RNA sequence: CACAAACGCGUCUCAGAGAUAAUUAAUGAUUUAAUCUUAACCUAAUUAACUCAUAAUAAAUCCAGCCCUAGAACAGGGCACA
């Protein structure tokens, strides 16, 4: 890992770079043969939202994701680990991956409602009045659709409009 | 045996009295316009019984007022053992008054129209006068039908009162009913004298309800006089606090009193 | 009673629609990825 | 410290009083899992 | 601002934002080629 | 298990006049109305006010004087 | 078993008080297993006309979950039957004017339709937060299981369990996060 | 007419309200309606629903003991399935032909 | 206006907080640039509605008769000053 340390003395800017040890991958991996790093270890159709250990291998300390062509997965586990972190981050988790801010933790506001699996944006999504009639419901999407190829134990497919 | 007096504070409420009304006065300003006064009476004001915050409301104390003085040989059991217990003789209408937990009065303390001073802006809840079975014209204003047009029988009915499709007349119709004998309040109203030897209040403009009738007055919980309380008597007015006699009559800093030099314009 | 050739899409019968889901495609599935695998 | 029998009731006092009137039957034997009553010619 | 179905760059200079769930065209050096997909 | 609670206090007792402490105990009674009387009936039995209403004649006439009994 | 008539009926059509934590715990599981418990569908004795009914004391209301963007799309209208006096109130508003709301207009309308509905309505309890009156606590029998296991945050794992689980990728020692 | 057609009804009714409780007692012991009644069935124990009603409202010890049955029937289903293997049998998944 | 009242043509009063839709900019990754974010963290300028402070009622079992600015009847307020 890299990290950009500025130091001003007398109107003298210095910046520099500093590298430190990063953590290594596992030596054993189930799959070696995988070129792909989650379809190498055998957690494909298995993450969720709830595994957080996963998830927050790969993120940045503010909670930003990471490039791609930087951390190796196929475009289709990026795309879901990308919404299962969004997912997360909406429902609470990961709470030391906030950007630190000692000004906007004094005002505190209205307590954050408990959700899980929040498909949209909290602040984008204006509410049904309409509602629609049997044969014509709006439905509530629940769930990222990207999520439909896990493995369902019970063998019910997952309600992704309720 | 005086309870603690508290200190004024930004969000305190002050207790108000129950006074009768005599009728109305004009009375002119400097200025030379002329505004129209309500006297009001405070005969009897007594506090009664005190609630606590937590037992009344959660946020605010309740205050307790009696009227002026009735008969005993008029009142229930139960009100006459109220008052025999508190040692005063039954008061006429009663009331409740929200205030603040700071401006808590001793039961059975006395109350003076020096309460409010010369300057000030009260609150007035009264029955009004009450026209009884009134019909839709004179209730809600509804205009009526032409007079001689050829109009049979209709020269006051309400007419429509719903549509064709509703099938039926929604709760919110206008419709004749009872009118007039219900509790309404004026906000707003500046008192402009106040006469210390008679306990008179003099409000400005109308006041609901009939004369010689019991009227309950509040200071104004309007937000431009939010915070007015604080130059008044915080608890309330004691005459043997100060221990000087006020003057006869208090007038505001407008008023032509009676004894004017006839004031003329420069 | 409605033409044979019309523009609302014509909505068919309830077993036309269920022949209809039951002989939708179903495209062949393999069991490993390909993108990934070696 | 070994239970003999229970019994419900309404208040305490009326459990204690049916909870010992079932330690008595089971005592004498008369419980509702007893021998029926042998109807047979001997 | 013009509500549209279908948005399309008038310039090299309009950028293609997903914003309140809706998506907006926005351009900077023409201001007239504000676009919003209802 | 747990043991019985015993509650066993007599706070109408005086030294005075044990004849009088005993009718104490015993002079208590309250009267109320009728709706009062049903909304506590209804917040002790954990009920709706509408149950506590009585009858008319047309349906007390009709109650089956002697019903049935199983066991 | 060998019990008197009075008693064995007693015991038999006694009452039972439950206990629900609503932390964390989606509404419509929730009013599940309190409709069930209301109408007494946990009982062999049920029956429609018999009065088997247990009560229900949910706690943790304010701390309620609602999957999906259900607090911002799901909506509650009311009228009052004035002209003009209908109203639409979101999920969210509903919840912060009155936190009881959400959960018992879940468990009424999961109630069946009759006008025992009412009736076993009212033997049932709902606190915002944590707080019993003694009288109510005292009379709880069990505590029902919460109907969804909720996950853990980052920080509530332990240590050892972090270590334990592998790390998947190596990120590369020139990149800067 | 209503006589007729509530005698026709009765029959379904009072299977509705066996099978409902059924369904509580099974519930009471952690097991499901459906898995009870297949588990049972599979058991060759041909114990209609009224039957089953009565013996959960009148015979506790007995109705744990055919939920009992039914759950270790159900894992011995299970087992079965997951091994995928004609030897291993279970004690109880053996099936006995008329006599 | 030939009743002590009613009435207008005559007189008095009329309000604080939150919240938003469209639309602005701060910080920031996917997409180490930028980018208001169906990515989060707090953001700030923000329509009308809509709720809430606040305001009103809010002391149970005396009621024969007589008055009332209270009233269809039923109800309600008074009958000690004089
Ligand atoms: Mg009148
Ligand atoms: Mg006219
Ligand atoms: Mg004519
Ligand atoms: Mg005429
Ligand atoms: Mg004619
Ligand atoms: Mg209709
Ligand atoms: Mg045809
Ligand atoms: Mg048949
Ligand atoms: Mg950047
Ligand atoms: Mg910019
Ligand atoms: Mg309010
Ligand atoms: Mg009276
Ligand atoms: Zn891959
Ligand atoms: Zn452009």
């Amino acid at each position: 890992f890299r990290e950009v340390v500025e130091i001003l003395d007398g109107k003298t800017t210095i910046i520099e770079g500093r590298i430190t040890e990063t953590p290594q991958e596992s030596p054993n991996p189930p799959n070696p043969t995988g070129q792909c790093p989650i379809c190498r270890w055998n957690l494909k159709h298995k993450y969720n939202y709830e595994d957080v250990l996963l998830l927050s291998q790969f993120i940045r300390p503010h909670g930003g994701m990471l490039p791609r062509r930087i951390t190796g997965l196929c475009q289709e586990e990026h795309l879901k680990i990308e919404e299962c972190v969004k997912m997360a981050h909406r429902a609470g988790l990961l709470p030391n991956h906030r950007p630190k801010l000692p000004e906007g933790f004094v005002p505190k506001s209205k307590p954050r409602l408990n959700r899980y699996l929040t498909r949209w944006s909290p602040r984008s999504v204006k509410p049904i009045y309409n509602k629609g009639h049997r044969w014509n419901k709006v439905r509530m999407p629940v769930g990222s659709p990207l999520l439909k190829d896990n493995v369902s134990y019970s063998g019910r497919p997952l309600l992704l409009y309720h | 045996e005086p309870w603690p007096i508290h200190p004024w504070e930004p969000g305190s409420s002050r207790v108000g009295l129950i006074a009768l009304k005599l009728g109305m006065m004009p009375l002119w300003t400097k200025d030379g316009q002329k505004h129209v006064v309500t006297l009001l009476q405070v005969q009897d004001c007594h506090v009664l019984k005190y609630t606590p915050k937590e037992n009344h409301n959660g946020r605010m104390a309740a205050l307790t007022v009696g009227g002026k003085t009735v008969s005993h040989f008029h009142k229930s059991a139960s009100i006459l053992e109220f008052y025999q217990e508190l040692g005063l003789p039954p008061k006429q209408k009663v009331k409740i008054f929200n205030v603040t937990e700071n401006a808590v009065i001793k039961p059975g303390t006395p109350l003076y129209a020096a309460h409010f001073r010369p300057g000030q802006y009260v609150d007035v809840t009264a029955k009004t006068i009450g026209k009884g079975f009134q019909g839709v014209m004179r209730r809600w204003g509804f205009k009526g039908q032409p007079a001689t047009h050829g109009q049979t029988k209709t020269h006051r009915r309400p007419g429509a009162i719903s549509t064709g499709d509703v099938a039926r007349v929604w709760p919110g119709t206008k419709m004749p009913g009872q009118l007039g004998n219900i509790d309404r309040t004026a906000f707003g109203l500046k008192v402009w004298r106040i006469n210390t030897k008679h306990n008179i209040i003099y409000v400005n403009g109308s006041v609901p309800g009939h004369k010689n009738c019991l009227v309950k007055i509040k200071d104004s919980k309007l937000p431009a006089y939010k915070d007015f309380c604080k130059n008044l008597p915080f608890p309330t007015y004691f005459p043997d606090g100060d221990e000087e006699a006020l003057p006869e009559d208090l007038y505001d800093e407008n008023v032509c009193q009676p004894g004017a030099p006839s004031i003329t314009f420069t | 009673g409605s033409k044979a050739v019309t523009r609302h899409r014509r909505v068919m019968h309830f077993e036309r629609q269920k022949l209809m889901a039951v002989t939708e495609y179903i495209p062949p599935k393999p069991t490993i990825n390909p993108r990934c695998l070696p | 410290r070994k239970l003999i029998a229970e019994g419900p009731g309404e208040t305490v006092l009326v459990a204690e009083e049916e909870a010992a009137r079932v330690a008595l039957r089971k005592l004498f034997g008369f419980t509702e899992n007893r021998r029926p009553w042998d109807y047979s010619k001997p | 601002f013009k509500t549209k179905g279908v948005l399309k760059k008038r310039c090299r200079d309009c950028y293609l934002v997903k914003r309140r769930g809706r998506w907006f065209i926005y351009c900077k050096t023409n201001p007239k080629h504000k676009q919003r997909q209802m | 298990t747990k043991p019985i609670p015993r509650p066993d206090p007599v706070h109408n007792i005086e030294e005075t006049h044990d004849l009088v402490l005993k009718t104490r105990l015993e002079e208590k009674g309250e009267h109320l109305e009728q709706g009062p009387m049903i909304e506590q009936l209804s917040k002790m039995f954990f009920t709706t006010k509408h149950r506590w209403y009585p009858r008319g004649q047309y349906h007390r006439r009709r109650r089956k004087p002697n019903p049935p009994k199983d066991r | 078993s060998s019990f008197s008539k009075a008693p064995q009926q007693w015991a038999t059509f006694a009452r039972v008080w439950y206990l629900l934590d609503g932390k964390m715990q989606p509404p419509g599981k929730l009013a599940a297993m309190a409709s069930v418990k209301l109408q007494g569908l946990h009982k062999p004795v049920y029956h429609q006309l018999s009065d088997c009914g247990d009560h229900v004391v949910i706690m943790n209301t304010r701390h309620i979950a609602f999957s999906g963007n259900k607090w911002e799309q799901k909506v509650y209208s009311s009228h009052t039957g004035y002209p003009g006096g209908f109203r639409q109130v979101t999920a969210a508003q509903l919840h912060q004017k009155d936190p009881v709301a959400i959960v018992k207009l879940a468990i009424y309308g999961m109630l069946p339709k009759n006008l025992h509905r009412r009736t076993m309505m009212q033997r049932l309890h709902l606190f915002p937060d944590e707080d019993i009156p003694e009288d109510i606590l005292k009379n709880l029998v069990e505590e029902l299981p919460q109907p969804r296991k909720v996950p853990r945050r980052l920080d509530e794992y332990t240590q050892e369990e972090i270590e334990a689980f592998p790390r998947v990728w190596s990120p590369p020692e020139d990149y800067r996060l | 007419v209503k006589c007729t057609r509530a005698r026709r009804l009765k029959k379904r009714s009072l299977r509705t309200l066996w099978i409902n409780r059924i369904t509580a007692a099974s519930q009471e012991h952690g097991l499901k309606y459906p898995a009870f009644i297949i588990n049972l069935i599979k058991c060759q124990v041909e114990l209609n629903r009224k039957v089953l009603a009565d013996l959960a409202i009148y015979e506790p010890k007995t109705f744990k003991s055919l939920a009992a049955l039914a759950k270790r029937r159900r894992e011995e289903g299970f087992a079965a399935a997951l091994g995928d293997g004609k030897e291993p049998d279970g004690i109880f998944s053996r099936v006995v032909q008329h006599r």
